[PDB]
């Protein structure tokens, strides 16, 4: 694996997501958006094995603009959440499992507060501040321990976010080729592509 | 533990022709070190001018030639009494194969005949029913000690015109069903020394417009 | 067609029950089809749990296999999952689903039968129930069903109040039950059960004082006869 | 067996449902009686109904009836996305929405759809306006415009003596200008009857409400007595 | 006027004494009360020409799909319950491809016919030893037209019972009976493709009592090399127009 | 079905306004729910049943009117898809949601006609915090709609006149227990109402905070609110 | 085994190998490599040789079916989007296959996507896969430019596939080229190894270090 991370502030939710996809000797792409719109203001962040990974991701989207549609409401963040994770804990007992790791992030438009949840492929689910699949969170928690406050701006907190980054490819043996970061807050999802250099 | 699957040996080889094709096996049947016939064939007659071959495990192959045989049976009575065109056995062999692909008919297999146009046609297959159209391949356990010869003295390989340095090719010619024949029993004697699961008799069956036709000569019995 | 069953539950022998302050009492009469035969080899009256009984009115039938669907349903669907055993509205409940089933469903009648169930749970004390062919059920302090439904149903208003002893309630279900009876009247053609106090005695062991035994008691053919006496 | 004409029958007998194409863009319209006095006002107004991003259906018929299609549809739907990963073609929606309807007679024997449908929107990328009609038999036909439902017939007659293939409703304001005038005909109160929704290019789905609707009645009943 | 009646009418899949089976004798009486449709097949194609009938002018006409294709080399034309024979479409694409997959070539157009009614073969709610899972007789016939290289270009009728001929030219729809005995009169076994486009369209306009256009009617063929194409509006015209004239001779 | 129309149905939908009463009404801050109980005899045990008014969940609650051995069959699932969608989702089933998940299984008989559709028609009263308090009604039909007052069984035509009356949008809670009560005046086939006739429940503000109480009436508690006019 | 394929201005080159081989023995040369599914989509096979004439020769049918049922082209999209479920319908039940689907439709213009046995699916603008997958990266990555004359993009195949069967024992044979454009694909011959390898050495002056 494979880098997936993410931090809420005080007004939004950040993801990012390494950009590479390797088989096995060769990197294959430079340039991978490990994410899916589950809807206008909620995102969801995935790394694991082969081929699990997006069959999981966009079963779960269109399970998720089918309830949208439906009820023409869109589904809170706590929600959504909590469905996926049954849907993980539903296939750890199955025939073949999903061997996924997902970070949900969105905007709970009722509460008006940012919301970041964390599942493992077993459908472990913990609501936090800041967190990481794989390996990704030893480098970078003692990081966000230090420097994390939950009153930070959306902008102090992609400063802090550059930080673990910088970590992960001073300290880590993997060459992953970039993150891209993105956003949801109030206003929805948007993608900052000004990032490897801001 | 019990294992399903074996090896008799034997060694196939198919070559196709301008006018015409032969598909060529040994009479040997195997087990181990034992000798269980010296005349057990392995190359069949299917009717709509279509030889083939599954070699490999007996049981296997003799199962599926059965069953092919009687995909001819039914492309008959299904699409009345139509001739089966020699690439579309092909492809209903490559279906026949992968049926059984968790679980294949532990056979390399060939099968020769005339395509559409009148010109000669073999066709190969994997135990899993990857085919690609051949001008000849052999198949089997001496695969190794025809194909270089073949390649060599059929398709003329690393063979130059004398005296023009190494820039002329030695010019492919095509050969007399009386010549490839001369190859084929060759390449089988040849064989039958170095290898100890090929020897006793050697069988072809030739296919022109005219039909199907059955030669047969000796092999060295050791 | 639901109603031509409940035709068959308005014939057939009468049968009642009557709820008290500690304790409830059911009763209906063991007509003999012949004189040959003993009649103590069928029970008009059937213990579901050591807490809850039937009787019926009806077709005889009918009532045996709704017993035993009965009491197996009260395991199967209880007693196997919360180790206790079933209230008797929940134990009614699932008789009339049962019942309820046969009529919704094709290629089957429903059943020939109008069950009186009578029970106590822990939590809510004492009950009585009807349930119909239809499915239905319904919560009774006293009723009756059969033949003599209507004669002994108007004696039942005159002469029930909320303050009756279990003992008070044994004696009224045998004078309602004298006036409608067909053939002879004892304690061999009398079928009597109560629910009432639990009973010790009548365990089969002795050393865990947290279950005490069944609260369902079936009166012997003497102990009907001594209060024909006295009566 | 007959049964099927029968329940084309009730279509006839429910809430009236209308449709008109333009020169790029689509636009629905239909429902019924205001409110009985003393019902909840906020929580049914659902008149037209949201297939996908960019896919809207309408239905003449028993609404209780309608609801069955129009999630067997919101779900084909996202069940095609899923597993070819492209939005269903409004043809393809129409034809699945159709194709279901058809195999409620055929087999098992079982009772049709009280429903007739129409269908609209534009297709995934292409700009061209696409407008369908479904009836309980399995029939999809695909219109320049329509209506189906009750007084349906006062209404297909107003719009072919209305609309022209030489010149569509260009203008998005007066695609609807003509929608409206072609429901007021068999109507039983005005505005406050029925409502409408709005289509454009690239799943951008507008639903007009009570206000927008006013802007319009009362702007039309204008030009109209002048004479 | 008079009643005759038979006390075995309506019986379902079950015989008259004399053998016959009237639910299926009916099914097939219907075939002459739906649109009209028209075969033709000479040595250089096969043409099928339908009646469109229009019932208005926003009605896009092409949504009036009665002509259509099966593989490049098959097309069918149907008259009748047009939305009762989506499924019978189905299989025969879904037969014609699975066939091209197992084999490596085109299939038999004779094989690819009796294989859908095969599958209007399995009429019944009740039968044992083998399953015919389904309710009634399709109803829906057929005229079935294309071309394999073992017996040159052909025509069709499938009907809902399960059977059919090989007509060298047929009729089936309201106009059936007339049009038929006019096509008997009027067939050779030397048409040029561009003779039969225009038979078919003087067919068309006898047994229809009026003059017709591209609104209510539409035009394929079925060729060797060029597959099997539906004739737009355009072509269908001065293919039309090409008759007014032909016709204007004497 | 001859002229577009829905027979079984229509049977079993006037089957309705043959049993039971039930009302509807939706307070600016609250919701009521109410029922008469059938013909009645002295010794049927009057409290236990709550025959025709059950809870569906700690915020959804629904009455009666129709065969009692037939809402069972529908509302054990409805409890159960009330709590599948808690298991699922972590929040609270959505009112809307529920009815609709009802009345489509309603009308799945109204179409598989291989058997036979549903008595009972229900009001619904339940609150989610998407749309405040919300008050729904289901026919047979397999419609369900809004209102902010409601009645279904016998004498239906007749209370749906009153109720149009004495209503008001301000309206408070205890404003509309009595204008449910009082308009069972009329609709009354009994002369004079009595507590043990009858069948109570409120969704109100909370007995406390900004929240959600549920109350289905103990029979004292009706006898007590009886009192405020009805009978003393 | 050696197969690549990449977009450009004119559409997508795909070029192969044509060994096969049961380990150190060569028991055939004569493998076509590129899949002609129908006339306007191309895959790549590698990896396992049935498994891939397969479901590509499959897919090629529901491609037909999709045609038929819709009176219009299926796009790239959805063609490798089929093949992708059905090939992670059966996974780890032991499929092998490594392949680029490759189409150029009106809507999508020249598309790229890379399905395997995994279930993975990708789009991208240049893919190479198998043993030789590393050495036509190599020769594709320093020599690509996208607007390539559509000569000059079709010779970069021919190489980064002649760098790869001269290094890997188990690429070689000879190459098989094919051109990519919104009209089709086109053939663009059969090349044998033996003969060309000479033939490049001279004109490029590279192979520095082969004594010929």
């Amino acid at each position: 694996m494979d880098i997936i991370l993410g931090i809420r502030v005080q007004d939004s939710v950040i993801l990012a997501s390494s950009k590479a996809v390797t088989r096995g000797i060769s990197v294959l792409k430079d340039s991978d958006d490990k994410t899916r719109q589950l809807s206008p203001h909620t995102l969801m962040s995935f790394a694991g094995e082969a081929g699990d990974t997006v069959q999981f991701a966009e079963y779960i989207q269109a399970n998720i603009q089918l309830y949208s549609i439906r009820e023409d409401y869109e589904l809170s963040p706590q929600a959504v959440s909590s469905f996926v994770r049954q849907e993980l804990a539903k296939s750890i007992r199955s025939r073949r499992p999903y061997q996924v790791n997902v970070l949900i992030g969105g905007y709970d438009k009722k509460k008006n507060k940012p919301e970041l949840y964390q599942i493992d492929y077993l459908g472990t689910k913990v609501e936090l501040p800041y967190g990481a699949h794989g390996y990704s969170g030893f480098y970078t928690f003692s990081l966000l321990d230090h420097h994390y406050r939950p009153d930070m701006t959306t902008e102090e907190g992609l400063d802090l976010l550059k930080l673990c980054v910088q970590e992960l490819e001073k300290r880590m043996p993997m060459d992953f080729k970039g993150v891209i970061v993105k956003i949801v807050d109030k206003d929805g999802i948007r993608q900052v592509d000004d990032f490897q250099a801001q | 533990q019990f294992n399903p699957y074996g090896d008799n040996g034997g060694t196939i080889l198919g070559i196709a022709g301008e006018d015409f094709a032969v598909l060529a096996g040994d009479t040997r049947n195997i087990t181990d070190y034992s000798i269980n016939s010296r005349y057990e064939p392995k190359v069949f007659d299917c009717g709509d001018n279509i030889v083939m071959s599954a070699n490999g495990f007996a049981a296997d192959g003799d199962a599926l030639v059965k069953r092919f045989k009687n995909s001819v049976k039914w492309y008959h009575f299904d699409h009345n009494d139509k001739k089966l065109s020699i690439n579309s056995a092909a492809r209903n062999i490559q279906h026949l194969l992968y049926g059984k692909r968790f679980f294949p008919y532990y056979v390399h297999t060939i099968i020769a005949g005339l395509d559409e146009d009148g010109k000669g046609a073999v066709y190969s297959f994997d135990p899993v029913g990857s085919y690609e159209r051949e001008q000849c391949r052999a198949g089997g356990a001496a695969a190794s000690l025809i194909m270089p010869f073949l390649d060599n003295q059929v398709n003329f390989k690393n063979q130059y015109e004398p005296g023009t340095n190494g820039k002329v090719k030695k010019p492919l010619k095509y050969l007399s069903v009386e010549e490839v024949i001369k190859l084929v029993r060759d390449s089988f004697t040849s064989a039958t020394e170095r290898h100890i699961q090929v020897g006793d008799g050697l069988e072809i069956l030739i296919v022109t417009k005219d039909g199907v036709r059955k030669e047969f000569y000796e092999l060295k019995r050791d | 067609q639901i109603d031509y069953a409940l035709t068959a539950v308005k014939q057939g022998v009468t049968s009642l029950g009557i709820k008290a302050t500690n304790g409830v009492v059911i009763a209906t009469e063991k007509k003999s089809s012949s004189p040959l035969a003993m009649s103590e080899t069928l029970s008009k009256v059937s213990l579901l749990t050591p807490d809850i009984g039937a009787v019926y009115s009806g077709m005889g039938p009918d009532y045996r296999v709704l017993v035993d669907k009965s009491r197996k349903v009260a395991h199967t669907s209880y007693k196997r999952i919360y180790g206790e055993y079933p209230p008797t509205k929940l134990l009614v409940s699932e008789v009339a689903k049962i019942m309820q089933e046969a009529t919704q469903s094709g290629g089957v009648r429903p059943f020939g039968v109008s069950l009186l169930i009578a029970g106590h749970d822990e939590f809510n004390g004492f009950s009585l129930y009807q349930v119909d062919p239809s499915g239905s059920y319904f919560p009774w302090k006293a009723t009756a069903i059969g033949k003599g439904s209507v004669a002994a149903k108007t004696f039942l208003e005159k002469r029930w109040n909320d303050e009756l002893e279990l003992e008070d309630a044994i004696h009224i279900a045998l004078l309602t039950l004298k006036e409608s009876v067909e053939g002879e009247f004892n304690g061999d053609t009398i079928e009597l059960a109560i629910i009432g106090d639990e009973n010790p005695d009548l365990l089969g062991y002795t050393g865990i004082p947290t279950d005490k035994g069944p609260r369902f008691r079936k009166l012997t053919s003497q102990e009907i006869n001594d209060r024909l006496e006295a009566l | 067996i007959f049964q099927v004409e029968y329940a084309l029958e009730a279509v006839k007998r429910g809430t009236c449902a209308v449709g008109v194409k333009g020169k790029n863009c689509v636009v629905l319209g239909c429902e019924r009686r205001s409110t009985l006095k003393l019902q909840d006002t906020r929580i049914t107004p659902s008149k037209v109904s949201k297939i996908d991003s960019h896919v809207v259906l309408s239905f003449s018929g028993l609404n209780a009836d309608s609801r069955i299609l129009i999630e067997k549809a919101r779900v084909e739907a996202q069940s095609h996305r899923l597993t070819l990963e492209d939005p269903v073609t409004v043809e393809y929606l129409t034809r699945y929405v159709a194709g279901v309807q058809q195999r409620y007679t055929q087999s098992g024997g079982v009772r049709p759809f009280g429903v007739s449908t129409l269908i609209a929107g534009f297709d995934p990328r292409d700009d061209e306006p696409k407008l369908y009609q479904t009836e309980p038999s399995g029939i999809y036909s695909s219109w320049s415009a329509q209506t189906i439902g009750r007084n349906s017939k006062t209404v297909r007659e107003f719009l072919e003596k209305n609309y022209d293939r030489k010149e569509p409703p260009a203008t998005v304001e007066e695609c609807v200008k003509l929608t409206v005038r072609s429901l007021l005909e068999v109507v039983q109160t005005g505005a406050k009857n029925i409502e409408i929704t709005v289509v454009k290019p690239d799943s951008d789905i507008v639903a007009l409400s009570s206000e927008e609707i006013n802007q319009y009645v009362t702007q039309i009943e204008q030009e109209k007595q002048e004479q | 006027m008079f009643l005759t009646r038979s006390e075995y009418d309506r019986g379902v899949s079950t015989f008259s004494p004399e053998g016959r089976l009237f639910q299926v004798e009916y099914s097939l009486e219907a075939i002459k009360l739906g649109s009209t449709a028209i075969g033709i097949a000479t040595k250089e194609g096969v043409v099928l020409g339908v009646e469109k009938r229009a019932t208005s002018p926003l009605l896009e006409s092409d949504s009036i799909e009665k002509i259509v294709e099966i593989d490049r080399h098959i097309g069918c034309a149907m008259s009748g319950l047009t939305a009762d024979a989506r499924s019978m479409i189905e299989h025969a694409r879904t037969a014609a491809v699975t066939h091209n997959l197992y084999y490596d070539e085109d299939i038999n157009v004779e094989s690819l016919t009796q294989s859908v009614c095969d599958l209007a073969l399995r009429f019944g709610e009740g039968a044992s030893g083998e399953e015919r899972l389904m309710s009634r007789p399709f109803g829906v016939a057929l005229l079935i037209a294309g071309h394999d290289a073992d017996d040159g270009y052909q025509l069709f009728h499938a009907e809902p019972s399960g059977t059919f001929y090989r007509y060298n030219a047929k009729a089936i729809g309201s106009g059936s009976e007339g049009a038929q005995a006019e096509l008997l009169n009027e067939w050779h076994s030397s048409l040029t493709l561009k003779e039969a486009e225009l038979l078919v369209l003087k067919i068309l306009k006898q047994v229809m009592e009026e003059k017709l256009d591209e609104n209510n009617a539409q035009l394929s063929c079925i060729t060797k090399q060029d597959g099997f194409k539906i004739y737009d509006n355009e072509k269908t015209a001065e293919l039309i127009k090409e008759l007014k004239e032909k016709e204007a001779a004497e | 079905s001859p002229e577009g129309r829905l027979y079984q149905v229509e049977y079993a939908l006037e089957s309705i306004s043959h049993a039971g009463t039930a009302i509807g009404i939706m307070a600016s801050d609250g919701i009521v729910l109410a029922a008469e109980r059938k013909v009645t005899s002295t010794l049927l045990e009057q409290d236990t049943s709550t025959e025709k008014l059950y809870k569906l969940n700690d915020k959804i609650a629904v009455a009666v009117a129709g065969l009692t051995a037939d809402a069972e069959i529908l509302i054990n699932t409805a409890r159960i898809h009330a709590q599948n969608y808690l298991k699922t989702y972590n929040e609270d089933i959505p009112v809307e949601i529920l009815v609709r998940r009802l009345s489509d299984i309603k009308q799945g008989y109204t179409q598989h006609g291989g058997l036979r559709p549903f008595g009972v028609s229900f009001i619904y009263a339940g609150y989610d915090d998407r749309y405040g308090y919300q008050l729904y009604t289901s026919n047979p039909s397999g419609n369900y709609t809004g209102w902010k007052a409601i009645s279904v069984g016998a004498n239906t035509s007749a209370a749906q006149t009153l109720l149009q009356m004495d209503y008001k949008d301000d309206m408070k809670v205890d404003d509309a227990i009595e204008l449910a009560l009082k308009t069972l005046s009329k609709t009354t086939d009994s002369s004079a109402l009595t507590y043990d006739r009858l069948e109570f429940a409120t969704i109100r503000k909370g007995a406390n905070d900004g929240e959600v109480y549920q109350k289905i009436f103990k029979p004292q508690e009706i006898k007590d609110i009886l009192v405020k006019t009805g009978i003393t | 085994t050696t197969t690549l394929a990449f977009r450009f201005q004119g559409g997508i080159i795909v070029a192969v190998d044509s060994r096969a081989t049961a380990g150190n023995w060569v028991a055939s040369q004569t493998v076509k490599r590129v899949i002609e599914i129908n006339p306007f989509l191309l895959g790549t096979m590698a990896g396992g040789a049935a498994d891939c004439q397969f479901w590509e020769t499959w897919l090629g049918s529901q491609c037909r079916l999709h045609e038929l049922r819709e009176k219009e082209r299926i796009s790239v999209a959805a063609a490798s989007k089929i093949l992708s479920n059905l090939v992670y319908q059966y996974k780890g039940a032991g499929l092998s296959m490594g392949t680029m689907i490759c189409g150029y439709t009106r809507k999508e213009g020249p598309t790229i996507y890379y399905v395997d046995s995994d279930g993975t699916r990708l789009k991208g603008d240049i893919f190479c896969v198998g043993s030789g997958q590393t050495f036509a990266y190599g020769v594709l990555d320093s020599n690509y430019k996208w607007d390539l004359s559509v000569e000059d993009a079709l010779y970069l195949g021919k190489r980064s596939i002649l760098a790869a069967a001269h290094r890997d024992a188990y690429s070689g044979g000879s190459v098989n080229l094919y051109h990519v454009t919104e009209d089709g694909w086109i053939y663009h011959g059969n090349h044998d190894v033996g003969e060309l390898f000479w033939k490049v050495k001279e004109e490029e002056g590279s192979f520095n270090n082969v004594i010929g």
